[PDB]
């Protein structure tokens, strides 16, 4: 999703 | 000028292939020059042994995180965090090397491949390279993803560094  | 960077892929511990990334420190020297220690190791950390723990086909190949190795690590080479340093490259396509985040300035050491055009993330997230050798791979890499991201094989960076 691109997050972290 | 740009500095040139390598990864060298494994698939379960057997070699795949090589990917390499033009960086933009022209644009964006800061994000740039976070990448290319961590793939030096120059600091003492950085994405040697690392794995992709997220790959959607169609989306994008996520790693970067050296530390918890499963998205909820990782550091900078200037602290835990770092700043969005800029937005002036945008989400164009496949091969578009950007950096993860959990927020607004929250910038660490995991990174993305796009495989696909992602202009949802123009503004969000800070564009500051991208694949010039080596798509063939990521492409290769991308086949052991899953819709939720989760990898039928493991997929590490068992070598990386600056080329030239």
């Amino acid at each position: 999703v691109a997050p972290v | 000028v740009n500095p040139t960077v390598f990864f060298d892929i494994a698939v379960d511990g057997e070699p795949l292939g090589r990917v390499s990334f033009e960086l933009f420190a022209d644009k964006v020297p800061k994000t740039a020059e976070n990448f290319r220690a961590l793939s030096t190791g120059e600091k003492g950390f950085g994405y040697k042994g690392s794995c992709f723990h997220r790959i959607i086909p169609g989306f994008m190949c996520q790693g970067g995180d050296f530390t918890r190795h499963n998205g909820t690590g990782g550091k900078s080479i200037y602290g835990e965090k770092f700043e969005d340093e800029n937005f002036i490259l945008k989400h164009t396509g496949p091969g578009i090397l950007s950096m993860a985040n959990a927020g607004p300035n929250t910038n660490g050491s995991q990174f993305f491949i796009c495989t696909a055009k992602t202009e949802w993330l123009d503004g969000k997230h800070v564009v500051f390279g991208k694949v010039k050798e080596g798509m063939n791979i990521v492409e290769a890499m991308e086949r052991f993803g899953s819709r939720n991201g989760k990898t039928s094989k493991k997929i590490t960076i068992a070598d990386c560094g600056q080329l030239e």
